[PDB]
């Protein structure tokens, strides 16, 4: 879900950090 | 081909953000 | 090592290439 | 295991792909 | 190369004819 | 300039693929 | 294996420098 | 976005392009 | 203005130069 | 050192993705 | 210096976040 | 060659531009 979450509007660091 | 290109850099971030945690990529 | 942390860098860009579909973990 | 084979000598395609 | 593989995702076998 | 970064990352994708052999990139 | 690396880096400057003439790289 | 995309490798082009001089960047 | 200029159309190094410092 | 360099070339990516809209400086 | 420190040890994104701005 | 001079010492862009 990363690709479908970041790839179309930019992440933060903290919603990065969900996929740790 | 923006996506495959897009999840270079999301690696390259995951990378430095999750630190000794590390991460997973799928 | 500060070494090891940028081969780091290198291997999770060269797994991303070669596993494709599979994707992969990666833990230092 | 990745980081001490890898990060000593240098690992083919093939050698990486084993940790996929 | 770039025609081949910026319009659509080239797998291994693909790029390594550019070796 | 989609082309530009596109072509970044295929430059180092053969690097990784071709080894030893090497390899040759033009526009 | 530094070597492996700063050919990374290498090639990416490469691709950058030499525009539109290309290049070639064999390790 | 793109343009995150796109910034980070001006980045590392900036970096090797102004080499001693080194440089600033702001996304604005 | 580098991600207005350079992110729409191809900078040459000495485009990229002006950033410098 | 060569080394320096290729480690400058890693910081300068981790400075823009920490950095965010407030950007930043380098110089070597 | 950002290369003295972060090139010799590992720095973390919060010790990173000291050379922003 | 490129190897030799640039991963013992800093090429500049002018330097690695002989390899083009
Ligand atoms: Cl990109
Ligand atoms: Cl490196
Ligand atoms: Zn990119
Ligand atoms: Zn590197």
């Amino acid at each position: 879900g990363i690709v479908e979450q970041c790839c179309t509007s930019i992440c933060s660091l903290y919603q990065l950090e969900n996929y740790c | 081909v923006n996506q495959h290109l897009c999840g270079s850099h999301l690696v390259e971030a995951l990378y430095l953000v999750c630190g000794e945690r590390g991460f997973f990529y799928t």
